[PDB]
């Protein structure tokens, strides 16, 4: 049915019509072989058509074919790279770079995975455009290795939009989930940002804090700070005490789940504990007391 | 701006705008036309059900799961509800979602629960609780009796050609999905945050949206969405006068860049007051012959309208001693919800119910598609008896879809829908005083309704583009300037620097460095373009101050050359161009250029 | 752009709370009180503006009140008639109900003590120019200023209010308190970031637990009473105290319940479980909620207790009416309990009335009362801080989440003030105030001037940005109209000033033996080796460019031993051309 599918596209009366066929065929699945001929047809279509409304499918379409069980994305790796290369809305090369990522998780190879990095790491430079930006973390931070993509984030932890910084905190985030190890840098930036106005952002924040400190507890923070020199993991709870005293309601919860995980708090500020500012939402309340119990044992 | 459409539905939309980079979706609304398709699911067997026939659609293939009422078919699974399109844009990619009226903010916990989503549903706070109990009320009655075992078995293209009228018309056939589970809708409550009325309530510091009220049922809320150049304003549920909710703020959606108007009276004949004096009659003549009367309604908004009513005519004819029975699970919350903000309402039914039942009343019961809940069982019992009324009192489903599954029935049928929603007359009105440039509303407004052939259509000067399912429409709008404050001890005063060139036009050359923060901007310190032209014999006297000696001036074609024979160098002066030509000397150079500069503006 | 914060009657004195407040041309009224204890002179703080302007309604462009209290609109019906206001009064919509309620019930002790007091008539008249503003609702009063109510706690009703005109805002925050006491969850105020902060500074010191603290100091003055027939006389001043009361007593019931004796706070209690019933919304989320799903506030006790305690010697708990008034049912109850072993009495409130007040912090046995009356008192005197209110580590979180330019100290005493602004200064990084009664802050501040760019020039200048210095020209067009930033050519195209160009030619003399046919060829080659990175052309008809500057060998000089080479550039490309000339005077490769 491979090239009767090609004949229908360009048939398409106007843009819209062009628009709709494209969703209807995203609503009947495709084995691993008629996968092969239509991403090559869709591509095609692509190159020719001038609208961004049906481009944009176009990429949705690619990606829905790059996740079938069946099929394997070689060939087309290329082609897709290409291009974003040759692109120039802003949307549809997000999409683009959306499908890359689902690609690149697809087949795990380490030279192909290389390659996508790169490809984004140059789609990470992009302008005025919050949405490449965040696309582009994401990919690098689902593809990274195992050094460079950690001092690469940093540069996006500082940007024009809280909605780029988060993408940021998650992406480490999730470098740590595959068994990377983060560094003592990315504490401190952490560290600097668990102040920002938007809630978000702060959410992400402590998350990484917690991170970073059951990473390094034994290490200790030089800086004085008005006071003598004491542990990371003090300073860690520390900051995470201060959130459930912030002002929101979601801030505080992440703060409790991770102040009752924390480990090798000294015995001091452990005692000092000001968890029994418990408080207003009975959501918070009731949360922060299920992991005290839990590290009383401790 | 790119609006995409998602839902096809007049009263449902589902429409998300993309704009100044940061993308909104409108609403999230639930159909429930799908379901008026399959076939009533009742909560005690009842037999006409069990030994109904097939259709008899032959033709190989499905003769289990399709059936035969009155030459009508059904299907044999569970009522399976139409949703918005999520396949055109991405849900991610639309960041927040407004949600307007309690009753067009069903199928939220749908998509948040489904397909992935990671932002935060803002709503006023009356919508977002009375919401929570009409979905309680929804997936009680679909899991009272679980029926949804069975499957559909007819979403093929081919079924649908060959099968008859009633399910050939289905606009969408593949999206059709059971009721979500208790948690999916908790989730979806959950991330909502309840923003009061004229809540100035700003996005990543983009663009500023607020929900003004729209004249409509508690929590009805009209919003505008603007960013200190262009306000598009969304416009549904906005009921003009309804009394007692807080009117529609009409100045408040004055002066709007882009109008989106999406809800509207489902019944353009709607005459709402004539229809409730209509209703209360009805309702009276059959108390009176001693039959029961049946009223399948919601649990907010036109349930409390007709109650006052009810009983103010029971007050002026002496009707008493006639149980008002209100059946519905969420009853008690929908009283306390009034209470908030002679009549007996029962949880449950088979219960306190059954013991205090009376031999005439007026029911109020679950839900008025007739497809679940507990009206079904109750119009099973009363079908059989002329005596006995039904009133179909909302405008949502059409009168003919119950009367089809269920028509062999004795039971006198009268139809009182009541639409408290802008009429197109009202509508008309509204949007001449409002005045904005471009207004997107469905094609279903473009057109005169196909019942009536009258031209009652809702009509703008600017002949608004019609919406559709499906449909992306980008709307004649490019941004040309936005807003960039100025700072106060270093930048302001460097930045004073005015120069007159008109009485009304001043000038000032600003340098700074710009600190983009949190997505806002602000300047502050850390070769210009010239205009004009030489006036050659006051430029001669310059040069002759500064101690030029030996200066001749020739006309030449189009202007003058300038002679400094004691320097070796020709100023050649034209309109728009000074050319100066001398040795390699640049102290000389930077001598002349700076003379030449005091004639010329600097930009 | 001086902002001009005078309190008339805040400030070092506690109750009366009225804080005038100048943001740009705008004055704004933030409460105006009935200062208590005082027979006369008290009555309302006096009016300094109103004395200048003869109607205040030219003067003063908007009036905010905090909430019902006698101390901060207590003496809203001064301003009726005689000192003749009219404009927009606003007050919350749980403010307003009960605001009348407690006029009238001051208005009714007043007359009972001749005083020229506001009659109903005239308190109707003031409450009839009243807007009600609902929570987190920006409504403009004026074309310019707007306010903004918040969440406060403290008592159903209580909105903390920003008054901004233009970018600097001033947010007053009285009464205020920031713990979940019961009918209330803790009061937020988002980041505004406003210039002045006004603060409540009732408690400068810093206190335990609100709640759990004061069940247990409740709780054990009870069993110290109970020995021998513990009497309680407990003075409640609000409606929403009186609840507070009927709380306390249930949690006494329900620890102990070995005397059934329960009294309520006065006969129409009625109305107090009437009015905390209707407003749902107000109340803490979690309260409400409980609310939806059980019962509230039940209360039968009152009627059984007044004829059970008509002056008897029993254990009946007597939350009286208003307990530091001239005279009153509270009066009355202590003038009952005075004098036996039985008694003991709890100042709920911050018990500071004047003279009443500075009998409770003394607390002499030998108290005289304002009239001919000796009374002796030998019962146990025990305050607890029950009042809802704001400790000092609660006004610094408050100044964290708002995080002003400065900060302002109203409705405190001077020392306790005195304390709190050292603290506060030390503290985080504002310079605060505690002002006198009638002496004014000129805080200057400076104004923060908006205007319009070009998208298109934004854009370029954001791309110029990430890459790595960010140095942006343009110019501005003022009609004072529609301020607006343009980039260089597009001002130039508006005005249609017409396209000028600055051009030099320098002639570089090369004196070398090579043949005048290689200088082009020679000098390419030389600049292309110097200028890195540079666009260095060889154009088919033998010139030179570097960039956009033009080098062309001249025709043969009449010096044999001089070859002419022209470099000719635009007035924009000055840096490199006059470069190029100075390299190239050095002479070509030879």
């Amino acid at each position: 049915k491979s090239a009767a599918l090609h004949i229908d596209l360009c048939k398409a009366t106007s843009p819209a019509d062009a628009l709709q066929y494209l969703l209807q065929f995203a609503r009947k699945p495709v084995e691993a072989e008629s996968v092969e001929g239509v991403v090559r047809i869709l591509l095609e279509h692509y190159y020719k058509e001038n609208d961004p409304s049906v481009r944009l499918k176009i990429a949705s379409l690619l990606g829905l074919l790059s996740k079938t069980a069946g099929f394997s994305p070689d060939c087309i790796m290329d082609d897709a790279i290409n291009i974003l290369q040759n692109e120039k809305s802003h949307q549809v090369l997000a999409q683009l770079l959306d499908t890359l990522l689902a690609i690149g998780t697809k087949l795990p190879e380490n030279q192909a995975i290389q390659m996508r990095l790169v490809d984004v790491a140059c789609k990470h430079l992009t302008d005025t455009s919050h949405g490449v930006r965040n696309k582009c973390l994401q990919l690098l931070g689902n593809l990274g290795s195992l050094r460079d993509v950690q001092k690469i984030i940093g540069d996006y932890f500082s940007d024009q939009d809280p909605r780029v910084r988060t993408a940021a905190i998650k992406a480490m985030l999730q470098l740590h989930e595959r068994g990377l190890k983060l560094h003592q840098t990315i504490y401190n930036q952490a560290c600097k940002l668990l102040s920002d106005d938007y809630e978000q952002v702060r959410s992400a924040a402590v998350q990484l804090i917690w991170v970073v400190s059951q990473l390094y507890p034994e290490s200790i923070v030089p800086i004085p700070s008005s006071n003598e020199e004491i542990r990371l993991v003090d300073d860690a709870f520390g900051k995470i005490c201060h959130m459930v005293s912030d002002g929101s309601w979601v801030v505080r919860v992440q703060a409790a789940k991770l102040l009752g995980s924390m480990e090798q708090v000294s015995s001091h500020f452990l005692e000092q504990t000001l968890d029994k500012k418990l408080m207003s939402d009975l959501r918070r309340k009731r949360t922060a007391h299920e992991r005290a119990k839990e590290l009383y044992s401790s | 701006m790119k609006l995409y459409c998602l839902s096809g539905h007049p009263t449902l939309p589902c429409n998300v705008l993309k704009f100044k980079s940061t993308t909104i979706m409108l609403d999230c609304g639930l159909d429930m036309t799908s379901t008026l398709n399959f076939l009533p699911l009742p909560l005690v067997q009842s037999p006409r059900l069990s030994n109904l026939p097939g259709w008899s659609l032959k033709d190989g293939n499905l003769d289990k799961e399709l059936k035969e009422c009155s030459g009508h078919v059904f299907v044999d699974s569970v009522p399976e509800f139409c949703l918005p399109e999520t396949e055109l844009i991405d849900l991610s990619t639309v960041d927040v979602i407004l949600i307007s009226n309690y009753h067009c903010m069903m199928a939220l916990p749908y998509i948040t629960e489904h397909t992935g989503f990671t932002g935060t549903v803002y709503a006023t706070e009356p919508t977002v609780q009375i919401g929570r109990l009409l979905m309680e009320e929804l997936v009680n009655f679909i899991e009272r009796v679980p029926k949804a075992q069975s499957a559909s078995l007819w979403k093929n293209k081919d079924i649908q050609r060959l099968l008859p009228s009633p399910l050939k018309d289905a606009v969408e056939v593949s999206t059709w999905r059971r009721c979500y589970t208790m948690q999916e809708v908790n989730s979806a409550l959950s991330k909502i945050q309840l923003v009061g009325y004229s809540q100035k309530i700003e996005l990543f510091g983009a663009v500023q949206v607020t929900p003004l009220s729209s004249g409509y049922a508690l929590g009805s809320s009209n919003w505008i969405i603007q960013s200190h150049y262009e306000k598009v304003s969304y416009v549904s549920g906005s009921s003009l006068l309804t009394t007692h909710p807080q009117p529609m703020d009409q100045a408040s959606l004055k002066n709007s860049d882009v109008l989106v108007l999406t809800g509207l009276t489902q019944i353009p004949t709607a005459n709402p007051d004539g229809m409730v004096g209509e209703f209360c009659s009805n309702l009276a003549l059959t108390v009176r012959n001693g039959g029961n009367v049946l009223v399948p309604c919601y649990p907010s908004g036109v349930i409390y309208d007709l109650l006052e009513c009810l009983y103010q005519y029971i007050d002026s004819a002496g009707l008493s001693s006639v149980p008002l029975y209100f059946i519905s699970p969420v009853a008690n919350s929908s009283l306390e919800f009034s209470q908030i903000f002679k009549l007996k309402h029962y949880p449950s039914i088979h219960g306190d119910f059954s013991n205090d039942f009376r031999q005439p009343c007026v029911v109020f019961t679950g839900h008025p598609s007739l497809r679940f809940g507990d009206v079904v069982h109750f119009m099973e019992l009363w079908g059989k008896s002329s005596l006995n009324t039904v009133i179909f009192t909302e405008p949502d489903f059409s009168y003919l879809e119950a009367l089809a599954p269920y028509q062999p029935l004795a039971m006198k049928c009268i139809y009182c829908p009541i639409d408290t929603r802008l009429n197109f007359i009202q509508v008309s009105k509204l949007l001449k005083e409002v005045q904005p440039l471009h207004v997107v509303c469905p094609e279903q407004y473009t057109q005169p309704p196909p019942a009536q052939s009258h031209r009652m259509d809702l009509m703008i000067d600017c002949q608004p583009p019609a919406m559709s399912y499906r449909r992306a429409e980008v709307l004649a709008l490019p941004f040309k300037r936005r807003y960039e404050k100025i700072e106060i001890m270093p930048e302001l005063a460097d930045s004073l620097v005015p120069m007159e060139i008109k009485p009304g036009i001043s000038l000032a050359t600003v340098s700074a460095v710009l600190h983009t923060k949190d997505n806002k901007h602000l300047l502050q310190p850390p070769k210009p373009l010239l205009s004009g032209s030489i006036p050659v014999e006051q430029f001669v006297q310059t040069l002759e101050k500064h101690g030029f000696s030996d200066i001749k001036v020739e006309d030449t074609a189009k202007g003058h050359i300038v002679l400094l024979q004691e320097a070796e160098t020709l100023i050649q002066i034209e309109e728009d161009s000074t050319h100066i030509i001398c040795d390699n000397d640049e102290m000389l150079r930077v001598r002349l250029r700076d003379l030449v500069l005091k004639f010329l503006q600097k930009f | 752009p001086e902002i001009r914060v005078t309190p008339l009657g805040a400030g070092q004195d506690v109750g009366r709370s009225c804080i005038l407040v100048s943001i740009a041309g705008k004055n704004v009224m933030l409460d105006c009180g009935m200062h208590m204890g005082f027979n006369d002179d008290r009555r309302f703080p006096d009016f300094s503006y109103i004395t200048q302007n003869g109607r205040l309604t030219d003067f003063l462009d908007c009036v905010i009140i905090s909430h019902f209290h006698l101390d901060h609109c207590g003496a809203l019906p001064y301003f009726s008639e005689m000192v003749g206001y009219d404009g927009p009064i606003y007050m919350t919509h749980p403010t307003q109900a009960i605001c009348p309620i407690l006029l009238e019930d001051y208005r009714k002790i007043a007359v009972d003590k001749e005083a020229n007091f506001f009659t109903s008539q005239m308190i109707k008249d003031c409450m009839k120019k009243v807007v009600a503003v609902h929570l987190h609702q920006t409504v403009q009063v004026d074309d310019e200023l707007e306010i903004k109510a918040y969440y406060a706690g403290h008592v159903l009703g209580a909105a903390m209010f920003q008054i901004k005109v233009g970018s600097e805002s001033v947010v007053y925050t009285g009464d205020y308190n920031m713990t979940p006491d019961r009918h209330l969850g803790a009061a937020w105020i988002d980041k505004c970031r406003p210039n002045l902060l006004i603060t409540e500074s009732t408690y400068a010191t810093t206190i335990r637990d609100s709640k759990r603290c004061r069940e247990r100091d409740f709780l054990k003055k009870v069993h110290e009473t109970v020995e021998r027939g513990g009497k309680v006389l407990i003075p409640v001043f609000a409606l929403g105290r009186a609840q507070e009361l009927c709380i306390l007593l249930e949690t006494f019931w329900e620890r102990m319940n070995l005397k059934v004796p329960i009294y309520f706070s006065t006969g129409l209690t009625e109305k107090a479980n009437h009015y905390y019933k209707l407003f749902i919304p107000w109340t803490n989320q979690k309260i409400r909620k409980t609310f939806v799903q059980r019962n509230m506030f039940e209360f039968k006790h009152i009627k059984a207790f007044d004829r059970a305690f008509a002056d008897n010697p029993g254990p009946m708990v007597v939350f009286a009416t208003p307990g530091m008034l001239h005279a009153g049912q509270s009066l009355q109850i202590f003038r009952k309990w005075a004098g036996n072993e039985k008694n003991m009495v709890i100042m709920p409130g911050y018990c500071v009335q004047g003279t009443v007040g500075h009998k409770i912090l003394s607390g002499q046995r030998k108290l005289e009362m304002e009239g001919r009356q000796v009374l002796e008192v030998k019962m146990q005197v025990e305050y607890m801080s029950f009042s809802a209110h704001a400790d000092a580590k609660g006004i610094m979180q408050l100044v964290g989440q708002a995080e002003p330019e400065s900060v302002l100290l109203v409705h405190g005493e001077a020392k306790k003030m005195e304390f709190l602004k050292q603290k506060i200064e030390q503290e985080l990084r504002v310079n605060c105030y505690m002002p006198a009664n009638g002496e004014t802050v000129t805080l200057l501040t400076s104004p923060s001037i908006p205007v319009g760019i070009s998208l298109g020039l934004l854009k370029r200048e954001m791309a110029q940005g990430l890459l790595p210095p960010r140095l942006l020209h343009g110019t501005l067009i003022m009609k004072d109209s529609n301020f607006r930033l343009v980039s260089s050519e597009q001002a130039l195209k508006e005005l249609g000033l017409a396209e000028h160009q600055l051009r030099f030619t320098c002639r570089v003399h090369l004196h070398d033996t090579r043949k005048e046919q290689e200088t082009a060829l020679r000098v390419y080659s030389h600049l292309k080796s110097v200028l890195k990175d540079h666009c260095v052309q060889h154009l088919p008809d033998g010139s030179v460019t570097v960039e956009s500057v033009l080098l062309q060998a001249a025709a043969p000089s009449e010096d044999p031993g001089t070859k002419v080479l022209l470099v000719s550039w635009t007035y924009q490309d000055e840096e490199l051309g006059s470069f190029l000339t100075s390299l190239l005077k050095k002479g070509l490769p030879q």
